[PDB]
């Protein structure tokens, strides 16, 4: 038996129908997501971190001149310096006062920290929802992993369920990603090749391990101060240490419809946007018969407490009488109130006590119990606090909270004027008839 | 701040999120008083509200203001006949309806 | 220095094109695309094989009565069967001759060669085009892998070079992929926990090693025979095996645009399909003088050869006077003819020989040799083989070939008809004023 539905995005609710094959028992179908994926399709391209200019020991000759034999190690600056009188510690290093030959030799590598402290550029597109729903059709109950694309069923019992593709393409994630120590960032990095001196990705080593690096660092080779054995180089800072200075807050605190950023998967959690179609093609050994239920008679619901709280804030019940005692569904096809539990177990004269939730001021709505129908009328009050701590339980239907008195002054203040306008025209019109048959005199 | 509720959520140094929710108890009572009902709905829906009045103003305003101008031109279509005539002899039915002389 | 330029997607032809800074020299850009990959996004959903009923052996009790205990194997049966007597080697194996009662037990598992012979279905999305090119930028000639999305350049002496995205989401792979033996097929299989007996798909393994599979095979336990020890049953064949049998060609062999499905990863290969935007940065410091390159004075082009085929088959000879004995460009602005070489060496005063390829059977098209324009005009004439085994080096422009006197028989039926009746119309016009004039 083919059975659509529609189910909203929004973890922790339970989420709860039923099934009324036209001469047969109703089959109560419950469904309450725990945990609502959204993992991105991920692609590295470069990790970064603090570079470590190496310097090579100055080579020295005395009474000579050096050259410059290159190596191809990223950003590797080598000059030749002539004019230079070295000291050591036991006295000058040379006697040559002029024509002697020192070479400074810089190049930059990535620092010895780069495995533990490094950030990942990422590019992401084309996410995929994954649900963990814990699902109950005619109390039998499973746990399972549901992906939530078109198809991909989950089977249980001969029941195939397949719940269709999320009606938003919404992600949190943008087109380039950076992710730094468990948190990931809508950074616009540069290209692999384009990194620029200062700014993020100056390094940018293909993988952890890759051993070729690109380096644009704008390191200058100096002059040594005379009489002394050193390397003097002049380059733009550490652009990762620049970039975690600034660093705009992460995706985990500044996420749309209240995402829950995760590092390991990347992946975000529980949006509470879109809606969750849901497919059951239902065996029919499940449809149980009529009268192996049990079946009311002579039924009556009353309203005890009614507050248009956020949680369950209303109780309805229901005297009843019926020739049996066993279990059955109730539900409500209206979202007017949204019912607590999806079944009552039944005495043969006993009572029934409900509890529902709504948004209403003067609730009327049809509740459906085993297989009859009774209405639930009564009014309802403000609740007392302003701010709660949990989401809503029940839907804002338009016209909702219209509070029966203002329905009388709309009905007044905008009806009498067309009885005014009627009475107004009617009056004209016996006016132009009675004028007419004055004028049939002649 | 303003909490909506749709919600809304912070973070105070080391401490986890709080997410808060706003639930619909407005100032006033929705049930008497009619200058009562449109704060009570002023503050709970105030886009609406002021459409509303707005639109059902306009309707009464025309609708008064036509039934008026009906009726003056019925009565006028009614006391022409008669004031046009030299002697002027209005009858008394139509004296008394048509507020004549 | 932004100079952007778009190179039509197909592997082996060179592509010349210079850069005509206004008071610079001339420099020349040579890009020859080598292999033209295309990647689709590709992600394992199950595998399938051959399966393997695997069987218990019969737990028989003589005179008793035996209860199925499930040990939850794929599509697992467990019938128990009385009024059995069976037999061993050394005569019966029980001594009653009712009430005796065994039990059949049946599964499936993979086989045991799935490691060397499966088939793996992925999900193909998103493709990722990549390029072998080879780039010559004014006698600067690198050989590097490019990335041919808007971004990631390629970076050689000072220049920036970002090749463009296709013009064209084409991908020669569908929705859903089957890959076996190194072969590749669009091919709708059934999703996992989806799989139908007899088909592809009834054994469905997640990975490889995975440890849990999906068995659907319609497997049914039946009655042993009178005196045997022995587990029958019934079962719809392997679908894995009919999948083999079935097997329309692969990807291969049935892809347009003459692509060529490789898999060390799953890839199409020079399809002929789409065109590379290009984009290049060129600094400020290779722009040379002109007065440090040659130029010419009173230069003349005449064709020697000309035939309209597919390769270079038309020679055309420049003599020339030059100022100076070196290297310049040859390039020709419009697509009227491509010619062969992007740079000519010159002497001082001799004769060049440039090699062209046209669709034109009247060319007359504007050579630019070092900073001159000569115009090349000529007839060319048609080749001798009807079928060649090299793809075209020219574009067809249109109304190309349409060999002058048909231009003079289009020309006089066009023209003729409007000269008679523009003439009509003067006539008319000279009767009217001439009737105005006689009715005076």
């Amino acid at each position: 038996y083919e059975h659509a539905t529609t189910m909203p995005s929004q973890a922790g609710i339970s989420y709860n129908t039923i099934v009324n094959r036209a001469g047969y028992a109703p089959l109560p179908i419950s469904i309450t997501p725990t945990k609502i994926k959204l993992i991105p399709t991920v692609n590295l391209e470069y990790v970064t971190c603090h570079y470590k200019t190496g310097m090579d020991s100055p080579a020295i000759k005395c009474c000579g001149s050096q050259e410059c034999t290159p190596t191809y190690r990223p950003d590797e600056q080598c000059k030749v310096f002539t004019g230079v009188y070295p000291f050591m510690w036991g006295g000058a290093y040379c006697f040559c006062d002029t024509e002697n030959t020192q070479v400074s030799k810089a190049y930059v590598m990535k620092s010895d920290d780069c495995l533990a402290d490094h950030a990942e550029a990422y590019k992401a597109h084309t996410a995929s929802v994954q649900a963990f729903l814990n699902i109950t059709v005619g109390e039998h109950s499973i746990v399972t992993t549901v992906y939530v694309n078109g198809e991909t069923p989950v089977n249980f019992n001969g029941v195939k369920i397949t719940a269709g593709p999320l009606s938003t393409a919404w992600t949190p994630f943008d087109r380039k990603i950076v992710q730094y120590a468990g948190e990931i960032y809508n950074y616009d990095f540069p290209e692999y090749g384009a990194g620029q001196p200062g700014a993020f990705g100056d390094i940018q080593s293909r993988t952890v391990s890759s051993s070729d690096l690109y380096a644009n660092t704008n390191l200058v080779l100096q002059r040594p101060k005379a009489g002394a054995i050193h390397v003097p180089y002049t380059q733009a800072p550490s652009g990762f240490e620049q970039w975690k200075k600034d660093k705009a807050p992460s995706l985990k605190f500044t996420a749309p419809f209240g995402c829950e950023i995760y590092t390991n998967p990347i992946r975000a959690e529980n949006c509470a946007v879109g809606s969750i179609p849901l497919a059951f093609d239902i065996p029919d050994a499940l449809f149980t018969r009529v009268s192996e239920t049990p079946t009311l008679s002579a039924a009556e619901c009353t309203l005890n407490e009614c507050v248009y709280s956020s949680d369950f804030g209303g109780i309805a019940t229901v005297k009843y009488s019926a020739s049996k005692s066993g279990k059955c569904a109730v539900h409500v096809p209206s979202g007017t109130a949204t019912l607590k539990e999806a079944a009552v177990e039944l005495t043969e004269q006993g009572s029934a006590t409900i509890h529902f939730s709504t948004a209403n001021i003067h609730p009327e709505f049809r509740l459906q119990i085993c297989t009859s129908y009774v209405t639930c009328k009564g009014d309802c009050h403000p609740p007392k606090d302003h701010i709660v701590t949990h989401p809503q339980y029940h839907a804002q239907t338009f016209t909702a909270a219209v509070s029966k008195t203002a329905w009388t002054w709309l009905t007044s203040l905008l009806g009498g004027s067309a009885v005014i306008i009627i009475i107004g025209l009617v009056l004209a019109t016996i006016v132009a008839m009675y004028v007419l048959t004055n004028q049939k005199h002649n | 701040f303003t909490v909506t509720e749709k919600g809304w959520e912070f973070v105070w140094g080391n401490h986890p999120p709080k997410r808060f929710w706003a639930q619909e108890t407005a100032p006033g009572n929705p049930h008497g008083l009619p200058h009562e009902v449109i704060t009570h709905y002023y503050h709970r829906y105030p886009m609406s509200t002021i459409l509303g009045l707005s639109i059902c103003a306009a309707i009464a305003t025309v609708s008064v203001a036509a039934s008026t101008w009906l009726f003056c031109r019925s009565r006028v279509a009614c006391l022409t006949p008669y004031r046009l005539t030299p002697n002027a002899r209005i009858p008394f039915c139509l004296a008394v309806l048509c507020c004549a002389r």
